[PDB]
């Protein structure tokens, strides 16, 4: 979970030192951020249900084919549709966790880690989640530094993703 | 290891939940309340030495078998690795107080402590109140109104000396 | 050097991974401390003789056998006292670059790191300087975040001296 | 290595003087400016993957004997390998924006870059074209006014591209 | 560990004596039936990726469990994880049908695995449930007929299936 | 430059020992094999432009939305398919390596070293190559030891991309 | 120990990786090979007395000093005598064993590892195997792979004694 | 290190085109000679101890000054290491008769052994004439037709003899 | 590890006391007696590898089930190493007697190693026969007449034995 | 710890090494030196009383603020000069040991390791106990071997003093 | 290599130490045997030709085969008892040289290094050497502690040929 | 590295040769002269701090520039590094002294140095001239007459300046 909090921690535990004016100015930087990046969680929360199937709708008809052509990768079946709905509800969800710590880290354990992996195994394309990740950012709603935290992590996968 | 925030997360997660409004709300109080807690950590750091030092005397003042010759302390060796002890919880302390969450302290110094004293014959009930005593001195310098703004921080406190209480139950 | 901003990029590079949320956060911290460092550095350097030579006396003052007892290492002959003055001076600036960086670096590379070596060799008292950092955080007369910021430091030289 | 703030200290300590107030004005306006250098570093990062992206693209097409068979960046081994270290300046050019300086770029990545690629065999001239490809595609993404508060960002703008510059001149 | 060969001579090792015409004229008969051996392996082996996603999906399909939020296969992480050994598993299988001896998965694959997946916490029966699925899958990719030359080739499926037997039960 | 032969020395070498019994029946497992595998070489290579031209019939066919779909990363221009098919000829010419030298090697050293990085780089879809690879694999005309060998490289390959 | 199978498991798992054309070329090598070995051990098994007792008679023809001269390392008494036709008999035995595995797997494992020191410390003259070694070779009555791959182990053995 | 195999392949892959029947059927018949190949390895290894210690014993014989006390193989740390030298190249030749290629001889035996010898002090022309006399003793081991299928061994034997020449000249 | 010297001064330093003159003069007996100590180092040393010899071929000669095939000694391997803990216990045994404690040989020797051999399979038991012969054969040479200043040396006599008995314990 | 026993047996130990002409001559001249070193012992703590008060009290005078400056560090208290004249009491009977080992070991056990972080922590002058350690030099009356052994200790711990 | 001296610095060089108390009895003992050490290497070298002639003639009368049975390794010729000679020459010598250093070193230098693989592969027997040793230490004439260094030096020469 | 002992030695057998008579006439008046040689070692190591510190003292106080900020030693981090330098050459200078040679004084110290010193930017003039104060300081403690039995000691004290001016020499 790599946040502002727990990085400066780590740095100053891997040294033995106790914390400093350093790690002081790293506390202010997240509290001074943590504002808008927490009521940025709660919108986006509340916007759930309009989000994720925008971006599910967003993503099949860019790509048309996955809900014609038959396959269990594919959204062809309501089954396929289902799970697709649930995979782009995890990534908002994830990202919101990622607005609550400050930092990646949320992002970097329960979803990055194993990704490609994941999308092989079970060949998902990526421009599928590139696009659902695109229709989130268009959609927020958020502004100031509520918008630009958000729009940093949804970049951050849309990067990881390509 | 764990952050105020990410103790949250991890357990709404498991729950494949977003946070609920009472938790975001919790978090953001703790946001607004944010310049206290920086305040306490860096009066405890800027007050270590002494508050090792004043409560090591204290210690073996009250307790002279642990300087006496054969006792744990006795070696200058020992006295060092006392002395060091001391430092380091307080110091996992402050890193405690600074993420808002005890998972540093418990994680990389607390878990098995216990155990290592009854392996070499160090007292763990003498620890504990050398803890005990570098609580009270904590509290004091924290709870200190000179040459600070004027405010109630004592939510903040009674979450410092929890640490500290922590720290010394895993011992004891 | 120990800072905000080399700590971040540090950390960064150890795990071969671009700046994200959380050291922006950092920058952050450091910029809203940074004019409050570069202005009690500067008002500490405007004040430098007051605050040296007001410091030696609260030290020879302190410790009278300083100034009476012969030895390469007391202050009992006027270059033993340009050598004390100097010192003092040193720590004086060594602490208005830390202001300037935002970091204990400076005073880990400058000062620290061998300080206790030549303290022995040397044969002298840290003592002696905690009380002469002492006056000088009685004295500069700073206030706000300039203050708190000085302080941290005079006191992490305080701590590394005992 | 050394941030804005450490290099001067440095220009200073070996003169054995306080900062002179042109060093200080100096810096306190970087620190004013601070907001457009967290931009730039947020909005190259935020693109990284098109950035090295497009520009490897255009640098083959540009040059195509770079792919055919024989070519340095032919294999699938090392098209891999030339597109890391297209990620790899990018990063480092971010760290000198990030902490307003080169050394980290310098001492931690373009020091005996030169002649490691001249005794593996890989065209330095052909990277640092690529290296060029991507500075134009970051200064561009930098200096869009669209979605961000209006405001001369040129300051900035120059400081990223000597970085880009000097990566280029290090791998010729 | 031992290939059917070397397990057969540690045995007349350990009573000083030269191998029987029993232990000799059966080594003769699994040299006999090595072709088969052969296309066994590469069998299973060419159809390895697909061998262990479909099992992974039938296992999350009949136990949704593991796949709903705070499971076992929940993260991108351990599902990577979980996936990784099922492979590791048919790897392993795959090395002792080319062997003739199964000490070699034993050895160095399900030794000590039940009691790794305690104190982690995986749940060893769903593990042995992939792994009973990859034995039917498995199973029919070698015994079918069509692309080879036809012949009585059960007994080496029937020791292809003791090794996967180990494994379930291993983690059971 | 994995082979029978390489693996045999580097195993001898790594242990600082002669060859001796094992690696001869290792080289002897070589030889049995090296004709069955040139020819296998020989033949494809004869029928690279049906192999390769029909493979890439196979993906349109089976994908067709990579020719009615404008980007970098697909074939709806002439530059599109032109990299198409030289991509799938690189996919032959590798293999046909691998039956020259018995071994994986020159497509663990050519192809596969770098290969999931390419694809997501590239925007690829590893299913594409899969649809290429089975179409080679159906339409082969070898037989006996030369259509196990090439099988089992095609196979790795298949394997590799999902 | 050590053969054809064993090192292929070996070098792929240290790898990684599953088996592939060359460990199956291998496993060719050593069933083209088997069939030879396992008739030579046979053979060496039925004319054990023979060849053990006319090898012994060789190394006490070669140096009669070994029957003549007093002492524990010596054949000069029945209770060396037999010592000594055990020896060879454990060499005889040893190699049917290599030729049973295809390698020198049973030779390293039971013979050769601590070989130099056992001979050193209970000073048994090497060249006494050395020649004993010989007379099984030119009286084996071996032909073909069998005696190709008999001296082998035989050659390796005299190699491993000088 | 490559093959005899991959040796055609890289240089085929550096144009991009598949095997000139010229360069299959090259390699056709050094598949068709193998059985030689074979023999030529395991001749040498089983007289490896007495092509090193006799092309030993006659180097000492004929350059004295060497075992002279004053050394270079003039103590038994040095002759030792001495008689390593001429089984490593010994071993290292057998490895390219086996592969086909002299990559693998070239790449870890011979490569900087003329300034390691030279930076050491150890007469390099003097292994010279050691690596000379294993070659005569082997060359005329593998030639020998006492015991084997009779045929023509030309092609293998001047191959295995080129080798021996470059070990030759590497250290000249 | 202690030192004869200095296993008193830990003595004396827990009890935090000058060494009394009764203890001090203990040690004056002891320096008095140095060269018998060294005598008697030497002479092992001087016989180390004919101890070790003829006790091994003793315990073999009186159970032969220990080199029969599928015997802890048979093979080649096994009775090397056999032979090599022999060495062992009897170099850490002169240790404890030059040292003039028995720390050196149960701290880095024979702490342990009972277990050791119950996870090995090796019959302590008969370990613990071997050191017995080899005591009986070095007290028999430590305690010869010939050639030596003649003398008393029993109390370092029953001192090395201590040391035995201490290892024939350990064992089984 | 450290004495020329312990040490040739450990060299011989990491060595792998029996014992041999040059642990003897070691053990000769421990032998050599042991009576001179025990007479010295014997001697130092028959005096012991006499020693301690009197270093004791060189250092009251030649540092006479130790005395008079309240403070926890300092003897201007009956239980200050209680720890004072027990510290010199510790460094006089460990310098007995090391007499007894003929070695530094039990200085380095007891009392060097940690000795620096004690005078810091504590804020003990180094400076004090160097005084006190010239005042024992200089008066415990020893001649010859015991003097000069006695005295290497002495100055050991004066220079890890400075 | 090693002697009493190289040993004490090394150690304290690996300690980062100076020369302390145990490194100087170490000096004591050395020199207190270092004059019988000398004595000893110069009554060795003055009756080294009838020493090594009669050390030679001892193990033609113990092996009289070395001396009647062709060999390149034997001597049955005027040049093997050269070689034979010429080699016992070199191991009094050698012995002659850790009297003079009083220490196993100029022998583990010399001669014991790579002393087994040169008995293996030039075919000397151990016993011929452990033959010509006792013969030299049965004609020493040495006495005192002349002899009993002598003897450990020749022992611990027999002790590694077996 | 070499002794007085095997420094002859080693010159001994590259020629073959026992030790000239006379040789060891000379190692035998070394060895008459061996309590000179353990005090001078003893006198320079129980004043080694002071010989550092003060030779470290006068050196700056004559080469003030060197104590200047922007000097070589005007850091803390330096001087600490420059008074160790100092103790480094003394304490292996004494090594040399207890050995009888100064091999272990080139090997292990000096050699390098110059370079060294060279790509960092230290004055090897200036460590030249602490060495020989050192050199100075160290003579006069060894040659006091006071508290030692009395003699001609002057050869072992020019041994002992040889071995400081060698330093002194590699330095500039
Ligand atoms: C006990 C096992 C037997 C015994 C011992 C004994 N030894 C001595 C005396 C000496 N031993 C030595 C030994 C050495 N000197 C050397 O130079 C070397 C090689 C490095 C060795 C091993 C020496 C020097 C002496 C003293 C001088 C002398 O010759 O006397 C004694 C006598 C006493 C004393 O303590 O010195 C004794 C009793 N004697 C026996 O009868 C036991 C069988």
């Amino acid at each position: 979970s790599k946040t502002p909090l727990t990085e400066a921690v780590a740095a100053a535990d891997s040294q033995g030192r106790f914390l400093s004016s350093t790690e002081l100015q790293v506390a202010f930087g997240r509290f001074r951020q943590a504002a808008s990046g927490l009521a940025a969680a709660k919108a986006l929360a509340n916007n759930a249900d309009s989000l994720v199937n925008g971006a599910a709708n967003a993503v099949y008809s860019k790509f048309p084919y996955t809900t014609s052509t038959p396959g269990n990768n594919f959204a062809s079946t309501p089954e396929g549709k289902a799970k697709c709905a649930r995979d782009i509800g995890y990534y908002l969800r994830i990202v919101t966790y990622a607005l609550v710590a400050g930092g990646t880290g949320p992002i970097d354990e329960y979803l990055l880690a194993g990704l490609d992996e994941i999308n092989k195994t079970f060949d998902l394309a990526p421009s599928w989640y590139v696009e659902a990740l695109k229709y989130i950012k268009a959609n927020h709603g958020l502004s100031g530094d509520s918008r630009d935290e958000a729009n940093s992590y949804i970049d951050y996968l849309i990067n990881a993703l390509s | 290891t764990f952050d105020a925030f990410t103790k949250v997360v991890a357990q709404a997660d498991a729950r494949g939940e977003f946070l609920s409004d009472a938790q975001l709300d919790a978090l953001s109080r703790l946001v607004a309340e944010g310049n206290k807690r920086i305040d306490t950590v860096n009066r405890i750091t800027g007050n270590a030495s002494s508050i090792v030092a004043n409560a090591a005397r204290a210690l073996f003042a009250e307790q002279p078998s642990l300087i006496a010759p054969g006792g744990n302390a006795y070696t200058n060796r020992r006295m060092a690795a006392c002395l060091r002890d001391m430092e380091i919880i307080l110091r996992y302390v402050t890193y405690a107080v600074f993420t808002g969450d005890a998972s540093i302290l418990d994680d990389r110094c607390l878990n098995g402590l216990r155990e290592t004293y009854l392996a070499l014959g160090v007292p763990g009930a003498s620890v504990a109140e050398g803890v005990r005593k570098m609580k009270d001195a904590a509290v004091a310098i924290v709870s200190d109104r000179n040459g600070i703004t004027q405010g109630d921080c004592s939510a903040i406190i009674s979450e410092l000396g929890s640490y500290f209480d922590k720290a010394a139950a895993a011992v004891a």
